[PDB]
């Protein structure tokens, strides 16, 4: 957990723009409200993980 | 996202409003200009990788500051970024130019890019340059006033189509600013 | 939302690519039947005050038990909420023949009614069947043209679709 | 689907996570995002942590 | 960047571990041969402008065609800018013998030189065998020691093989 | 990332210059002197528990205070938590002095390092005094200045290896500040 | 396994990369100081009966609560199973010369010590000390050569270095 | 993984077998040729561009039933994926070359590859025919009988590493058979 | 022989028929199977110098008694009479590899073989000790081709049928 904030500046700077890419276009579909969620939240929208991997 | 057949029911629903005949007529006009904003948006994406060069040689040719070791812009990957970001932006307003309206832009790239760009130490004088060589061939694009490059078109009026991009790329330029 | 829009636009940028020539031909089926599906708008428009009432106590005639006290319609103060009700959806589906799909019906006024209805004791039962009133009563080249009521009805029998 | 099938299929996704794992090293870096134990070693213990993820 | 530093301080950190004695040993490969590494690197400094000039005009030997209007070499005024393109190659290379591994080349010079130069209609099969033409062009007991040549030849080839 | 061969390439590369025959004879010391490094560099990972153990307890020598129940480290996960911190500062530093570079130690944990400590409660006056003791027992193995640790040696200087190593130590000692 | 083969190989198959400069290099110091490393092997083969029988009662000196019943050393049949003990940590340590690194430990004496041996009721504490005391057992000019004990303390602290 | 430093200890581990100097001269024949070693693969990865040119160029010369449309080997993606194949193989026997072992070949290549050739339908004769063109040009790029390139060397016999690089390819052959 | 391909020639013989498509059946089942056969027969031919002073004293490790008068190690002349009945007993091993079937001993060497040992009297009880060595020191994913020491077994154990 401290190394996502120890690592860069610029690589969590394209995370931010990243957690768009795998939820906008493949999870919330249609949902105006849940893709405005994820452009303002960009890190609430990166652990949705809804890869149902049972975890 | 959200088109221009959809920005006239976001309102109405926000005042309980059936949608009739008051406003149906600026879509039955742009229904009407449907193959004419077909006509526009065949000949932006036709040659776009020269656009994305002619923009970011154009950037530099004004600037070699940048290619100046030393400074923010030099180097390959940082070229290969450059013309990441360079393509990326145009792929989106193209879909504008297809939407008739910028709210497939303003969600995907427009929220905090401008504050990436210091925090990565992008200058963005040098990336409102360069959309506006961007914004430069695009309108002689979607007319037959390029250099040499003319396709085949019938013909009439497409500066209406002109004014909507030259809305759309400062909005860009004013969210990147 | 949801369009044609929303599925070649976002399509291109999922995969991260230009607006190729697939995209640009999903557009054309809007503009040769705009015509066929935008003068079914007017008369839901024209009739906006007209088949809400029409098809409250249609609804109302095969459920009549409503009235006693304790259930979803013991007042007229429900009933003055229940044309309100009655016509959110006629609202929305006036909207779809507008932007071509379902758009304004999933993300505002289907997703999510089947946790609110009979939580509010509201019968599910009721609302679909005062719509598929409504499906049937059409009459394709006396009331609109013979090319706008198949946008109209294969809205109507989704919204029986929706809520299953 | 198959026996033939079954052990070719494990072979190729490791060729995945190996196509994967040199995009993460893509320039040769173990990646700071990938983490697998503390401080204290303890990764032949996230071993069995992933042992136990390879059997569960 | 890309150094054993990458590989070794990065993969326990990747394990979540101490620096143990397999990250102790790699860097004692270092050691014992960057006398070997770091008289190759002088060479280019002392070169830096002797084998610019001799590898442009022979790469415009076997590549004449550029000097029309309407290509990549159509003035003087790019190729201005085309010994400043090969002496950025060249500057890379020469850091990659101090680092060890192939540090400054791949995120800076290497990654995405395959999104920019046909773009910009700059012919890639010249810029390999611009860097060819250098990568033969060595005389291991005569112009550096014979451990000298051996971190530099297999840079140059790598730079038509990073290509590829 | 970047060991001290390589401080003086990035320079060069700001300049579009190149390593001449002028700047790299410190640079023959620094090749020369590749055996009287790794003489230095045995003698501080073989005693490595005995320094964060001895580190913590004159910690608790000096300071009485973290002891005291409700007060930093007292317990037992958190003076556990206190060898984690307590090595990882000896961690990087011995790559600082493997490398010859403190650039691989001012990325891999000086980030963020300070404002984290503060979010965990962590008095830096005793992270201070904790990494001094640190260095005073890293220059005596060093060099031949312990108390009963005797390894084997070959004669001559190596205070140079002692201005880097306390070049070091202050380096995380501002950064933790 | 642990050693520099295990460090390049398998980071250049990491980087999905060819063995370059930076993987031939790292070998080269295996090559300088193997004769360093490798008459510290037949000393503790030479002493593998002589110095398993001088730590066991030396630890057994210091730890001398064990034979009482209910313990880890309640009888001889713990003692002849603790001279074994020993032993195969000796082995290993032995091995270590061989491969460079420390390749036998980790993966078969080291890991998972700590969930073994307070649970069989076995002292940890003793377990260092027995190895502490081998670990300053040694005398550099006069048993092996000078180049030879350093391979071998190393390994002896880091044995308390890995219980902790 | 495993090596020839490492291959004199699992047998010996297998037996308990304390290691003195009746194997050690082996292993000093590779300490001896050690730059030997490395003089041949570091003719074998200068022209790793030129092999995998050279070997599905002649094995498309030998049979051209692939590059018929219906075939194995056609088409441009398909193409791609030849390469792709067989760099890789070029991969893991110069890291074969290097361990004076084929241990890192066999792990990481050598487990079920071949039915997952078939599982796609690869014919196994051309990997045959493309591995046996890699042979013969490597062992004739570890010595001086290549047509136009000659590096510079020092002279003297080393058939012994071409003895061991023709025991490494047929590995690779035997495997997809 | 009695070969892969010699068993239907004969039965083409037997009835007056032809070689059929079955009786070309085999020959494609021995060129799929043989693709890594002679690596073990190249290998019979390519570690036949350690094995001679492994096989041919794994017979004298069990067998130690053949320095007893009355046997084959009393002169020293007889001690190389067993050496040869394992050099020849890896180079006929190396000649049946190739055959497909046991060709080179049901004419040679198993061509009455019952008859021959027990009048001159040799123990063919001590000649399987030649052959288990060859059993148990087979790791057959290091050694050879993984395939190709199952089927290199199959030859070997088939001589064990006809001494015992
Ligand atoms: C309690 C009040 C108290 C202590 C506990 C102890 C801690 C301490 N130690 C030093 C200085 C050194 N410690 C060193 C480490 C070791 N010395 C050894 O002999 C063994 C080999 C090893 C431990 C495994 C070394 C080398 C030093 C340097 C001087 C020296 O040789 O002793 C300090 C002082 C720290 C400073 O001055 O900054 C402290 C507090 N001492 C206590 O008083
Ligand atoms: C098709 C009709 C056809 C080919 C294509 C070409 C391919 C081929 N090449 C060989 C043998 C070699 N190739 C070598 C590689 C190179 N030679 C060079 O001069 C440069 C340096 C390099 C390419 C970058 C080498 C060294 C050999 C060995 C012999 C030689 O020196 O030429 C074969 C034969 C393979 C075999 O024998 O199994 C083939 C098919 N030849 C064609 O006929
Ligand atoms: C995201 C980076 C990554 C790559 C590339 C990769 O292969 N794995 C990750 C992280 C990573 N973890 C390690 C090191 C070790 N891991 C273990 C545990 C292994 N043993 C197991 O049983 C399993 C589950 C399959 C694993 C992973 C051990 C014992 C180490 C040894 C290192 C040490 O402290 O001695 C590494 C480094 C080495 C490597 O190449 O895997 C990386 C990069
Ligand atoms: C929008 C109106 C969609 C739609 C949404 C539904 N989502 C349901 C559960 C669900 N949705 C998400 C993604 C989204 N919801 C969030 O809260 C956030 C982040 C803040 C996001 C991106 C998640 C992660 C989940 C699971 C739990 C949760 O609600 O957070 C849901 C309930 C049924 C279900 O479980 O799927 C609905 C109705 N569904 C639609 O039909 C339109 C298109
Ligand atoms: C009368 C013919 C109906 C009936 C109607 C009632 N609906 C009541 C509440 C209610 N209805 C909806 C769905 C509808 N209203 C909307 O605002 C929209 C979207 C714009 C839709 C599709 C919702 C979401 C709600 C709750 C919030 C609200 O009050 O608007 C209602 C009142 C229930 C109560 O207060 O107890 C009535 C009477 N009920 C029936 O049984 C018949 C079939
Ligand atoms: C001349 C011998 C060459 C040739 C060179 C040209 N390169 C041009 C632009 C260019 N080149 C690179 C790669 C190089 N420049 C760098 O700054 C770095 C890294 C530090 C490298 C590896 C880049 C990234 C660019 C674009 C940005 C820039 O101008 O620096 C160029 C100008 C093209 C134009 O403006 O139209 C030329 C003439 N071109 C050739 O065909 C021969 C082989
Ligand atoms: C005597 C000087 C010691 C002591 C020794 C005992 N160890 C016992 C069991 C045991 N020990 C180990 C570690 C060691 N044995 C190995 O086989 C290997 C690796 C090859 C190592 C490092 C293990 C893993 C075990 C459990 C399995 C086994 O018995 O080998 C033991 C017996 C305990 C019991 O049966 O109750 C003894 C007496 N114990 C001491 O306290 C002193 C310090
Ligand atoms: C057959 C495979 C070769 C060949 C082998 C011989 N090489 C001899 C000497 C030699 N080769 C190199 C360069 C090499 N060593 C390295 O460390 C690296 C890079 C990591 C490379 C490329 C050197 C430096 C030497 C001299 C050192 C030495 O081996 O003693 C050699 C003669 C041995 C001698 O001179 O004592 C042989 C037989 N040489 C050939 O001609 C073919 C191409
Ligand atoms: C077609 C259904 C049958 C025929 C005649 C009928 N015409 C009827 C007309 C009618 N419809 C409505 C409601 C109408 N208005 C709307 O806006 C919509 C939906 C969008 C609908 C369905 C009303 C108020 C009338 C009466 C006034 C008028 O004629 O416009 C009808 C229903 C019964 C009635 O009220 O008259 C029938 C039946 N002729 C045929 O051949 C078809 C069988
Ligand atoms: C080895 C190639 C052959 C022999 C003689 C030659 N010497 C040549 C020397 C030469 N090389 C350069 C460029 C040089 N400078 C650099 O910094 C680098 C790369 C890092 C290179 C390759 C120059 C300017 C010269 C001339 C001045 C000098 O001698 O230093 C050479 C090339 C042709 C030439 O210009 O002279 C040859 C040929 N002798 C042999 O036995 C080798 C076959
Ligand atoms: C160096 C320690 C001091 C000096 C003399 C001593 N020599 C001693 C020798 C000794 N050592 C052992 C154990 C030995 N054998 C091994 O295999 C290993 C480890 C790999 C070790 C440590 C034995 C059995 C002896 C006695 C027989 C012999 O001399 O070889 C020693 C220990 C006490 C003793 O038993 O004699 C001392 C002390 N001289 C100096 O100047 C050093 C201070
Ligand atoms: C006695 C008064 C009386 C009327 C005014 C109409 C009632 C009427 N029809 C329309 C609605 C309409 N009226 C027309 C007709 C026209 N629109 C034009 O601008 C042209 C001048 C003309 C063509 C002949 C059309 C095409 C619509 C639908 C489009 C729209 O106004 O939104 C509107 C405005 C929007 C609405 O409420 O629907 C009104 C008040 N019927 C009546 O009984
Ligand atoms: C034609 C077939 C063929 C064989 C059967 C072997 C036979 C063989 N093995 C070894 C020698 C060896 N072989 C192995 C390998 C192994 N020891 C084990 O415990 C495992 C069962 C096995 C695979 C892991 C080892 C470790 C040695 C050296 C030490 C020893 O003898 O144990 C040697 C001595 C020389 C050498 O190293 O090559 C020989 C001739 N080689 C061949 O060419
Ligand atoms: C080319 C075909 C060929 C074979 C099929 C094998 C088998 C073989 N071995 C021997 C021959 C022999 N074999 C042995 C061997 C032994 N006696 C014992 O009591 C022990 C069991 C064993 C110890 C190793 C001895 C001692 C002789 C010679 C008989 C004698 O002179 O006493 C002979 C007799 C002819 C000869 O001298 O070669 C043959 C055919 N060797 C071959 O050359």
């Amino acid at each position: 957990n401290f190394r996502a904030r120890q690592m860069s500046a610029g690589a969590k700077a394209a995370a931010r723009f990243n957690a768009r890419r795998v939820a906008n276009d493949w999870h919330n579909n249609g949902c105006n409200y849940e893709e405005k969620l994820t452009s303002r939240f960009p890190a609430a929208a990166s652990s949705v993980r809804p890869t149902t991997n049972r975890y | 996202m959200l088109d221009a057949f959809s920005r006239v029911v976001v309102n109405s629903d926000a005042k309980a409003a059936y949608v009739g005949g008051s406003d149906l007529q600026a879509l039955k006009s742009f229904i009407a200009d449907g193959n004419k904003r077909l006509d526009a948006v065949n000949s932006i994406v036709s040659n776009a990788s020269c656009m994305v060069s002619d923009a970011v040689s154009g950037m530099i040719c004004e600037n070699p500051g940048l290619i100046s070791p030393g400074g923010n812009c030099y180097t390959n990957r940082r070229m290969a970024a450059c013309l990441r970001d360079g393509e990326i932006i145009l792929r989106y307003v193209s879909y504008a130019l297809l939407a008739g309206d910028a709210s497939v832009l303003e969600d995907r790239c427009l929220n905090g890019l401008k504050e990436t760009y210091i925090a990565l130490g992008v200058p963005t004088n040098s990336s409102i340059r360069a959309v506006s060589i961007m914004k430069a061939q695009a309108v002689a694009f979607i007319t037959n006033t390029a250099t040499e490059r003319k396709m085949s078109f019938a013909a009439g009026d497409c500066t209406s189509l002109a004014s909507e991009v030259a809305s759309y790329f400062d909005r860009v330029g004013a969210a990147i600013s | 939302m949801k369009s044609v829009i929303t599925t070649v636009v976002s399509a291109a940028d999922a995969a991260g690519r230009f607006p190729s020539n697939s995209d640009l031909e999903s557009i054309q089926g809007n503009i040769q039947r705009s015509a066929a599906r935008l003068e079914a708008a007017e008369k839901l428009a024209g009739n906006h005050e007209a088949v809400v009432k029409e098809a409250g106590d249609a609804c109302f005639a095969k459920y009549a038990y409503l009235k006693n006290p304790g259930e979803a319609g013991e007042n007229q103060e429900k009933i003055n909420k229940c044309y309100r009700d009655v016509d959110h959806y006629m609202r929305l589906v006036n909207y779809c023949l507008v932007v071509g799909g379902t758009g304004p019906l999933d993300e505002w006024g289907i997703a999510g009614a089947r946790e609110v209805y009979r939580t509010l004791n509201l019968p599910t039962s009721a609302y679909v069947a005062s719509i598929a009133y409504t499906r049937d009563r059409l009459c394709v080249p006396r009331d609109m043209s013979a090319q706008a009521g198949v946008e109209f009805s294969a809205y109507l029998d989704y919204l029986i679709n929706a809520l299953s | 689907l198959g026996f033939y099938g079954r052990k070719a299929d494990d072979f190729m996704a490791r060729s995945i996570a190996m196509q994967a794992k040199a995009s993460a090293a893509g320039s040769g870096v173990y990646t700071t995002q990938c983490s697998e134990g503390a401080s204290k070693g303890m990764a032949e213990n996230a071993r069995t942590a992933s042992l136990a993820k390879q059997f569960r």
